[PDB]
């Protein structure tokens, strides 16, 4: 009933991930705990009022001893306690003094108090340790003086009880969170031997043995019906992905209660061991993975890790300084929590990021082969506008009916757009034309040739634009998904003769806004579709620029099902609304003027990120499946393009990958919480206008020195005279027009401006000058 | 055996032929393997193989030529030169190295048992010096070398099989493969045995403040390179899952990082990074360039002159004091 | 009175731009680029593959005279000046 | 390390004091490595990357500490002798 | 090319410290 894997596939990066992720938040984890627990080992081992907290009438009905008291409240209790002064317990000493003991109790009747039996059965007649009212009035001046047996626990409000209706009740607060141990590492009572990181090795070993475990059951066992395609299909059909976890859990089980009853030494490294090797085994059986099983896995860990912490655990059960330290470990419990949540968030960015990395490397040499059986050199290199039929018929035309690897899915076609506005060829001049002689755009219906309507409408119609899927941008404008169309044939024979018939009947030479050719490829070796776009735009009459776009990407659907991208989208959503709701409420906490400072705009930064990111996917999906919807209803009679599904995969491709770098920023800073490490970062926030005014007059030089070269280069040619000899000083050679070519020059020049700065980057180390003296006086100051 | 190409790693197995000796026999051969179509579209690597001796020197040259067909399309070629020499002992100097050989096993032998011995008797802990980490690195290094010389020079089995029939075709890519791992193993081993060198450059007060210095700094510049290295790697992944299908230098997360190294030193060429995104493509260079040499090439700056300023002054202050 | 003598300065710097902008703008260069090539560039004849910009012999001189000088000489188009 | 590594195939490395003109190209950033990256795709760029790292950021800023703290020392005892008469 | 970056930093230097003790009673 068990199979050994096969080497099949590449690799999986989904299980390697999630374990690395768990690993890495582990180990952070148990920095922060073990940093809690060497401060609370040694150390750490409203309620009281102004009232009579003592009785110190009686006669002989004191030892030499402590006490303790118990109480209950909501989501607070108490513990033991253990005082003296000078006088050693003196035989019924009227002591009416508190401690700063942890009962952050309520009022409600909840509590039990008792002395040590030190001797024989002491019957004091002691009333309470009233208070009444000192900040809060947590509780009420009532004694009752009542006594009960040797020690025992004498009942209290707001001799021999021993009753399972309350002797069993009393571990319904006592020992209910110290036992569940998901939600107990930061629940530790003191004078317990738990030391906080063996919670933390029990509950990595539980995770990881839950992973290796479910990784196990889909990778290995498909002996009843392969477990996979057949009826288990990734969408949660409500019988299996529970139905596999829950098992998990159960048969994982005893062996972590082993490990705790051994722990209620040598384990830690037994522990790493098993973790380690069921490490392993995830990964080892991770390659062989479908998407929809690995979601599946993903399901099923999930569903039993939250068995665990819901339904065996609750069950398993019923079987100076201190005004400080407070706050400390206050700020430690939210450190832990706030690291959680992190880690959750960083996990689902990367899951969706690099959920799909095998065809990252796929499409690359799609569309590098792709552009190479093109020969987009020869196409990129035309200028008038009657070499690109010739183009077409030796190049395009043998590719599309020249059966080979990347068949076609779908003919191409040609669309065109008049402007109604012919040009007029312009003297030779500097060129560098932007063609805004454009005006407005043809609408109308036109017969064979052109303009002659003779019965109805003509046989070149306009076919008005889609809703959806446009704007391919460009030079001279922003374009649409209209304009008037030839299919290009079908058969390679009638192909040339449709190619000639548009040559010859006066189609492309008068008005010819742009040509708009464009195509679809699919790779089913990787499963990639490609969107190739070829466009020549006319600036004027007799000339022409090309452009080419190859966008690979994949067709994820909607339907499909509960696909990977649907599943990090609503997470995505779900986290950006958690992070709204926290910040609007904690801004409504302070009202108006927030707004200043940074600390309000690097939250709302990230929830804008994420839900773009997600709605982007969302569109996505949505857009791919409304147009193979369209496409598969027939095929020979329409293109139904795909260019606003690779532009979507883009987006979201390049929001998501932003997410990650902030995230990992984040990450960054945060190693500022080690004492000696915190210096660097404080020095970057504190010298930071010094950098600014750097940076300004920088630019200001810069600016002064490019407008004397931009004057003393264009007076004349060669003379070899010293206006060459000082602006030799830059750009190579006397001259290399700013080091970033004229054409690329007037496109983003914040890229010259990048390389400028690369290549003078000599005076950037004046900031040194800044920032050592900075870092001589933070420094300087914290010893 | 398998070869590790770049698109994937082939096995050793596949539909072979061995061509002739003259070259209208190759050329039939090739003509009749053209004719009745061999390379199909479900073909996915081609390998040439072949070897000379050059008797005026004695040094055997073993020649492999592959090429890959990926399955999206396109061809991928790839060569591979390796001089050997099989024939060692001819002349003297083969004699010397020989000597050389067994004296370097006898140093190797001597420093294994210094380190055990003193390893054994006191100091258990010994790893807090970083002068015994290198000696442990040095001598696993080259104990590795010395094995796989051996496991190498003893099976020339091959040269034999084919010495006794000239007529068909020397298996040399094993010794090829281990002559490669032999030689990086000995070129790390070397640059380990050079940098051991500090370890005695210590005869005045100025070479050890120098010393003091480096060693103290260490920590601090670590500390700050964890820091320095996280960006560096928030840059890469961005770059790589930006422009990773497009620019032919971002398409591995190694590219990546070799490329913004690159761009370190100014030998970047800003069209194709440009042109594969209008957007995002300069602010990614603009601000990697000004956040990598305005602020993080000063702060190593800044702590490396704190340090060896404290040092340099406490060690006057120490000495003119006492 | 740094303000006052600030609005002045900006108004001559201003002044100044526009200045620069017109000089730089005059789109002279393009000409003498363009007649350089006319001049320099062009091969003497087709028959050889040299020009004045790679002479090499007095005999190319003899032939760059009665040759693409004269060509480029009598002819966008630019009119002799005596 | 890099004459032993790419001394056959690099035409920059082939000769030791090669090797050295080479590295102080490199520092200038004028040297290809296209031919480096196939000549070893493992212990190549290795070597590469941490050349440049330890040349750009360990031992340049050492001699410029160096400088900036014996600068700074001898104008303190210039002064202090010149404003002690 | 190390030495003018020594000049800078030292002027820096005496000037950083020549305000904080002229702000000082000020
Ligand atoms: C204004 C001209 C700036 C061009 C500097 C030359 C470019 C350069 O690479 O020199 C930077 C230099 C560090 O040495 P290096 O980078 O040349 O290897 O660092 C320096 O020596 C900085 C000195 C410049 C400071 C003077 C500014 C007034």
């Amino acid at each position: 009933r068990f199979v050994f894997p096969e080497p099949t596939a590449d690799v999986n990066y989904i299980v390697m991930l999630t374990c690395a992720v768990c690993l890495v938040t582990y180990m952070v984890m148990a920095a922060i705990l073990h940093k809690l627990d060497q401060l609370d080992a040694s150390r750490g081992r409203r309620f009281k009022y102004e009232i009579l907290v003592k009785t110190g009438w009686g006669r002989g009905s004191g030892t030499t001893a402590h006490v303790g008291i118990m109480l209950y409240g909501v989501d607070s209790r108490s513990g033991h306690r253990h005082l003296d002064g000078d006088r050693a317990f003196h035989r019924n000493s009227l002591d009416i003094f508190r401690i700063a003991t942890p009962h952050s109790l309520g009022s409600v009747w909840k509590i039990r108090v008792w002395h040590d039996n030190k001797g024989l059965s002491p019957a004091w007649f002691l009333q309470h340790v009233i208070v009444r009212d000192l900040q809060t009035a947590r509780s009420a001046f009532f004694l009752v003086n009542d006594w009960l047996s040797v020690e025992t626990e004498a009942n209290g409000g707001l001799a021999a009880l021993l009753r399972f209706r309350r002797l069993l009740v009393a571990e319904l607060q006592r020992g209910f969170f110290d036992k569940h141990i998901w939600l107990s590492i930061w629940d530790r009572p003191p004078r317990s031997r738990f030391t906080r990181i063996q919670r933390a090795t029990c509950c990595v070993l539980l995770i990881c043995l839950f992973l290796g475990a479910n990784a196990v059951w889909y990778g290995a066992v498909g002996d009843s019906a392969y477990s996979t395609g057949h009826v288990s299909r990734l969408s949660p059909l409500s019988v299996d992905t529970v139905a596999v976890g829950l098992v998990s859990s159960v048969v994982v089980y005893p062996v972590y209660l082993a490990i705790l009853f051994l722990f209620r030494s040598l384990a830690h490294g037994l522990s790493l061991l098993l973790v380690a090797v069921a490490v392993a085994v995830s990964g080892w059986v991770g390659a062989s993975f479908p998407p929809g099983v690995s979601v599946a896995w993903l399901l099923s860990s999930s569903a039993s890790f939250l068995a665990s912490f819901l339904g065996w655990e609750p069950l398993k059960v019923l079987l100076f300084l201190a005004k400080e330290e407070a706050r400390k470990v206050k700020r430690l419990h939210g450190m832990l929590r706030s690291l959680l949540v992190y880690m959750l968030f960083l996990l689902v960015t990367l899951l969706a990021s690099y959920g799909d990395a095998s065809c990252h490397g796929h499409a690359y040499r799609l569309q590098s082969a792709i552009k190479q059986e093109l020969h987009s050199r020869a196409f990129l290199a035309i200028t008038r506008s009657e070499e690109l039929w010739p183009w077409m018929a030796h190049v395009l035309l043998p590719y599309v009916h020249g059966n080979q690897s990347s068949p076609e899915l779908g003919p191409p076609r040609l669309r065109q757009v008049r402007l109604q506005e012919a040009l007029y060829p312009d003297p030779p001049g500097p060129r560098v034309h932007t063609c805004s002689a454009a005006g407005g755009f043809s609408t109308s219906d036109y017969d064979v040739g052109w303009e002659s309507p003779h019965n109805g409408s003509g046989t070149w119609a306009y076919s008005a634009p889609d809703l959806l899927g446009a704007w391919s941008w460009g030079s001279c404008a922003v374009y649409d998904s209209g304009g008037y169309v030839q299919e290009l044939g079908l058969s390679l024979e009638e192909s040339r003769d449709r190619l000639r018939f548009l040559q010859l009947h006066n189609w492309l030479d008068n008005r010819s806004r742009a040509v708009f050719l464009e195509l679809t490829r699919y790779s089913p070796a990787v499963g990639l579709h490609a969107a190739v776009t070829l466009r020549l735009e006319f600036p004027a009459a007799g000339r022409a620029l090309a452009a080419l776009s190859v966008r690979p990407f994949a067709l994820r659907r909607l339907s499909a099902g509960l696909s990977l991208p649907l599943l990090t989208s609503v997470c995505l959503l779900l986290f950006a609304v958690h992070f709204a709701v926290a910040e609007a409420r904690t801004w409504h906490r302070e009202g108006r003027w927030r707004v200043l400072r940074l600390g309000a705009w690097a939250r709302w930064l990230l929830v804008a990120l994420t839900a773009a990111t997600a709605l982007v996917r969302l569109a996505q999906l949505g857009a791919a499946d409304r147009q193979w919807t369209r496409f598969v209803r027939g095929r020979p009679r329409r293109f139904t393009s795909f260019d606003q599904v690779a532009q979507l995969s883009s987006a979201a491709r390049g929001l998501a990958a932003s997410l990650l770098f902030l995230l990992l920023v984040k990450a960054a800073q945060q190693l500022r919480f080690v004492r000696q490490w915190s210096v660097f970062g404080k020095t970057l926030c504190r010298a930071l206008p010094e950098l600014l005014g750097v940076t300004l007059g920088l630019v200001v030089l810069g600016v002064a020195y490019a407008q004397l070269a931009i004057l003393l280069v264009s007076s004349c040619v060669d003379s070899l005279w010293s206006v060459a000899q000082a602006l030799l000083v830059l750009c190579p050679g006397t001259g290399l027009s700013t080091l970033c070519p004229a054409e690329s020059w007037h496109l983003s020049p914040l890229l010259c401006v990048g390389l400028w700065a690369l290549r003078l980057w000599g005076a950037l180390r004046l900031g040194a000058v800044i920032l050592r003296w900075r870092y001589h006086a933070l420094r300087g100051e914290l010893y | 055996s398998s070869h590790w190409g770049i698109i994937a790693t082939y096995s050793g197995a596949g539909y072979y032929l061995d061509l002739s000796r003259t070259r209208e026999e190759t050329a039939a051969q090739v003509a009749s393997l053209k004719k009745n179509v061999w390379l199909d579209r479900g073909t996915r690597a081609t390998f040439i193989d072949f070897s000379v001796y050059n008797a005026n020197i004695n040094l055997f040259c073993v020649v492999r030529l592959l090429v890959e067909f990926p399955a999206t399309g396109g061809v991928i070629p790839s060569w591979q030169f390796q001089p050997l020499k099989l024939i060692r002992y001819v002349t003297t100097f083969d004699f010397f190295l020989a000597a050389c050989e067994i004296i370097f096993c006898f140093f190797i032998f001597y420093y294994v048992v210094e380190e055990i011995l003193e390893i054994r008797i006191h100091k258990l802990h010994y790893f807090r010096s970083f002068w015994n980490c290198l000696d442990v690195v040095i001598v696993v290094l080259s104990v590795v070398a010395i094995g796989i010389n051996i496991y190498r020079t003893s099976n020339v089995e091959v040269l034999l099989q084919f010495l006794e029939d000239q007529n068909t075709f020397p298996n040399f890519e094993h010794l090829a493969y281990w002559q490669i791992q032999f030689n990086n193993i000995a070129a790390v081993t070397v640059f380990f045995v050079w940098i051991k060198l500090f370890k005695f450059i210590n005869f005045n007060r100025t070479m050890s403040q120098l010393s003091t210095t480096m060693s103290r700094c260490a920590k601090d510049l670590f500390g700050f390179a964890i820091m320095f290295f996280i960006i560096f790697l928030a840059y890469a992944q961005l770059a790589y899952l930006v422009f990773g299908t497009q620019v032919d230098d971002f398409s591995t997360f190694q590219e990546c990082i070799f490329t913004q190294f690159r761009i370190i030193l100014g030998d970047i060429n800003f069209a194709e990074i440009e042109e594969a995104n209008r957007v995002l493509g300069p602010i990614y260079f603009t601000t990697f360039v000004f956040f990598m040499f305005f602020i993080l090439l000063n702060m190593f700056l800044a702590i490396i002159n704190d340090t060896y300023s404290e040092v340099k002054s406490d060690l006057a202050q120490q000495k003119a004091e006492m | 009175s740094v303000l006052r003598e600030l609005v002045t300065y900006l108004l001559f710097l201003i002044v100044l731009c526009i200045l620069t902008y017109g000089m730089m703008s005059s789109n002279v260069y393009y000409y003498t680029r363009m007649m350089s090539q006319l001049f320099l560039d062009t091969p003497v004849s087709k028959t050889e593959k040299t020009n004045f910009k790679t002479l090499s012999s007095m005999e190319d001189f003899w032939k760059f005279t009665e040759g693409s000088l004269l060509d480029g000489l009598y002819w966008y188009e630019n009119l002799l000046l005596g």
